[PDB]
């Protein structure tokens, strides 16, 4: 299996588009497997890094990683804690304006 | 790290010199230094995103083994103690993706 | 400084212009409390989680007055904060201090000058049939107060389509 995923991420490495797919598919998988203690802590911390304050220079990416990640986290079964300011900041900064009105 | 990459972009031959340079800096004497490595921090990102295969593999071996090959563990790094600010317009997810399929 | 290096693997928290209304100014600073952050040194352990202030701004200008939040005033206000933060306290003054007295009559004196301005705007059987417009008529030779069939039009329009073709 150690052949397999060394290519596919030197794969994805070279093409944006179907890698930003990639990670909105596997990190809700990740969620799926973390236990409800580290599940807790994590949803709870990703809200800071959902601002991350400084982390605004993806503002002007046209696929912004703030775009990939709060989908992915969406995408999971059980993320109940978000905030709807940060969403509502997010869809207007970053291109999750219909996303972020349908989680809204 | 400032200079170097932003008036030689093209002339990549220095800029692998550069990156080795950084590379060899990070990788032997880490005894002796330590704190050279904070201020260092945009060099290493910028060597972990070039767009040279090589390059990009000795810095994430040197950056996967320092820490604990446990998805959560990586997990935590990547959303609260990682700063992305020094990458600059990078779809960064990418070294996440890395990071979360290299510890399988 | 502490031992500290921004590439260790420190991974902490897994178990733990018009002036100013008061009201917006604790928004301000329940925003920026809100970013899991603290006044003392705004970039605490776990160094990702920045200070947004772009934010912070976002959530401010929602408030009554006009949006007054550049690049500048985001930080210039919160900079005021820090000192009679660290006198009442802003969430002292927001809880007393007539909590909705002030707002609801800077919002008052809003509705009092759109009702000034919508007051002062301003509101906004001679039977003549002279003989100018029939005499026109007569000079184009056509009589008014017989009323041609439109038959007899269309036969005259054809006539004179007949006449051009000639």
């Amino acid at each position: 299996t150690g052949a397999l995923l060394s290519a596919f991420v030197q794969l994805c490495h070279i093409s944006t588009t179907l890698a930003e797919k990639t990670w909105v598919q596997l990190f809700p998988r990740l969620w799926k497997i973390l236990s409800d203690r580290q599940q807790h802590a994590l949803a709870g911390e990703i809200s800071p890094f959902l601002c991350s304050g400084s982390h605004q220079v993806q503002r002007d990416c046209q696929p912004s990683a703030l775009n990939c990640f709060v989908e992915a986290m969406s995408q999971c079964v059980p993320p109940i804690p978000i905030r709807p300011c940060v969403l509502k900041y997010l869809g207007k900064t970053h291109n999750l304006w219909f996303r972020s009105t349908l989680m809204l | 790290m400032t200079y170097i990459e932003k008036r030689f972009p093209e002339d990549l031959e220095l800029n692998a010199q550069f990156l080795d340079l950084v590379n060899y800096v990070y990788r032997d004497e880490t005894l002796s230094g330590s704190e050279l490595t904070a201020k260092l921090e945009p060099a290493f990102l910028s060597g972990l995103r070039c767009a040279q295969p090589l390059i990009r593999a000795k810095f994430f071996e040197v950056f996967d083994n320092s820490m604990k090959r446990r998805v959560y563990e990586r997990l935590l790094y990547v959303t609260c103690s990682q700063n992305w600010e020094a990458m600059g317009n990078h779809f960064w997810i990418k070294q996440c993706i890395e990071l979360l399929l290299a510890v399988c | 400084v502490p031992p500290r290096s921004l590439f260790d693997r420190a991974t902490p928290g897994l178990l733990k212009n018009p002036e100013w209304l008061i009201s917006e100014d604790w928004a301000l600073l329940q925003a920026v409390k809100q970013l899991l952050e603290l006044p003392l040194n705004l970039t605490i352990v776990s160094p990702a989680h920045t200070p947004n202030w772009d934010l912070v701004s976002d959530v401010v200008n929602s408030c009554s007055r006009i949006y007054r939040s550049s690049k500048q005033c985001r930080n210039r206000y919160e900079n005021v904060i820090i000192p009679r933060e660290e006198p009442l306290r802003t969430s002292q003054i927001y809880a007393q201090d007539e909590n909705a007295t002030h707002t609801q009559l800077y919002t008052s004196h809003f509705d009092l000058m759109k009702m000034t301005a919508g007051k002062r705007s301003p509101p906004i059987n001679p039977f003549q049939k002279n003989p100018k417009h029939a005499s026109v008529l007569a000079e184009s030779g056509i009589n008014y107060d017989k009323p041609l069939p439109p038959i007899q039009v269309a036969s005259l329009r054809a006539e004179r389509i007949a006449k051009e073709k000639k």
